[PDB]
């Protein structure tokens, strides 16, 4: 699964008044990294961050000033870019505009072109902020290739600097017997502490995976250790526990366990 | 004339205006102190013409623009008129000061709010 | 003295072309009109001028303002493998962040002092640098 950068950056106004902190949320292959405002940013020092960030937020307040809007109280605009890099090393990209929390416009890189949703509040949001950028040449193809291209700097600079919060963790799996009752047993089979997040866990009998429909599944839960945690059970006769094997496939591992005893 | 002046030293100078960028975030106040402390005043724009410059400056900074609640307008701080069909005005922030940004717009924002500024010489 | 800002320490600045921005004995001027990087050289060339040249961030700090994306005189040379200005000058590291935007042999200019690598036949917008006396 890529690598990814995503900065979501946030302005508000109350009662069309816009306010004047903004913030950023920079997150680095799915993790919390930096949150910035005007003076900082924060990490969970970074001078070059807040130079680039507080450039798109001042943009962002001035985008939210051309939003005609009737409703009182408090409104958000919001700027969503994320840049990818795949194994095969090509890359995606998206950009992204929120307003209220409701997408109303993407700009698509392939294409040079925005896109709308096709509610009606969407097309006049996005035609507000469109023309805005129109009549003061403010955010142009070029700009939005260049937001994209630093996106991609940055997070090579990340990887090539070790910030890689990122490694194979396998699970480590126990095989327990339960519910002993009227000559039949559960037996269930739990990989803890695993990353990544895709696993194959299923019983076998004779080497047979069972179906689904005879299994019962754990979801797969987050240890709050940054890893995964899950479990697959099933129901058999008393003395028949060596025909049945757990199987599981992590990270090009391919294992099975036995029920002990 | 080859020659652009009389300006500080380390200033900006195009059709003989004088202007310099200070990127330490101050609000309208400090900001026109500041500018007056080097012998000029907050940026006031006064012709599409001889200021088309303006038109490259990235982001938005303080100018010299206020609004007085009585007379119901904007003016610069030397108390001249805001020329019509030169700047237009938007509201961004509730305040009584204005950010210029290209291309000739001011974005009303509360004086009391940080901001970079522009400083240009009163040879007005 | 030049701790202050009084009307007898202010100097002329240039000499430069007519209604061209003078700042610290450098003459600059933006071209609104598109034009490929060789034919942004050339009308800068034709005015006895460069494309501009980045060589300090303290005597040349005003770029750090520039709006949008325009040519520099800044190009790749395959065999060293490595950027350098119009005048054979090599690029001074901890001045510019080049950053690989369209695969190309010429670059952009954009505030604060990145270089945006960019195709030299794509019409863009550009800026003439004049050294003075």
């Amino acid at each position: 699964e890529p690598h990814s950068l995503r900065y979501n950056l946030t302005v508000l106004s109350w009662d069309g008044s816009v306010q004047s902190g903004f913030l950023t949320e920079v997150h680095l292959d799915g993790q919390p990294f930096l949150r910035c405002d005007r003076q900082k940013c924060r990490a969970k020092t970074w001078d070059r961050e807040t130079r680039d960030l507080t450039g798109n937020g001042k943009d962002l307040r001035m985008t939210l000033a051309h939003i005609k809007d009737q409703k009182e109280g408090l409104h958000s605009l919001q700027e969503i870019r994320v840049c990818e890099i795949h194994e095969d090393n090509s890359t995606r990209s998206s950009h992204h505009f929120y307003y209220d929390g409701e997408l109303f416009l993407s700009w698509n890189l392939e294409t040079k072109e925005f896109t709308m949703p096709q509610s009606s509040r969407a097309q006049t949001l996005a035609m507000n902020v469109r023309n805005f950028w129109k009549e003061d040449a403010m955010k142009t193809k070029t700009h939005f290739h260049a937001m994209h291209a630093d996106c991609l700097q940055e997070l090579r600079r990340y990887l090539k600097s070790g910030v890689v919060l990122r490694r194979t963790v396998p699970p480590m799996v126990n095989v327990t017997r339960s519910e002993a009752s009227e000559g039949n047993i559960t037996v269930t089979c739990r990989a803890s502490g695993f990353y990544p997040w895709n696993i194959t866990l299923s019983w076998r009998q004779d080497g047979v995976s069972l179906s689904h429909d005879t299994q019962q599944w754990g979801d797969v839960l987050p240890d709050g250790n940054g890893t995964y945690q899950t479990w697959v059970a099933t129901r058999i006769c008393q003395g028949e526990e060596q025909r049945f094997t757990c199987y599981m496939e992590h990270s090009g591992n391919h294992s099975t366990h036995p029920v002990p005893s | 004339e080859s020659y652009c002046g009389p300006c500080p030293k380390n200033w900006i100078c195009y059709k003989n205006n004088c202007y310099q960028f200070f990127d330490e975030s101050k609000n309208w106040y400090e900001s026109q102190a500041s500018c007056m402390s080097q012998n000029a005043s907050l940026l006031k724009v006064y012709s599409k013409e001889d200021q088309d410059l303006l038109k490259l400056v990235k982001s938005y900074h303080w100018m010299g623009l206020v609004h007085i609640p009585t007379n119901g307008s904007w003016q610069w701080e030397d108390g001249s008129i805001l020329s019509p069909n030169l700047l237009t005005i938007i509201e961004m922030q509730k305040g009584d000061c204005a950010l210029y940004a290209s291309s000739f717009k001011g974005y009303i924002e509360n004086c009391s709010t940080p901001n970079t500024y522009i400083c240009m010489q009163r040879t007005v």
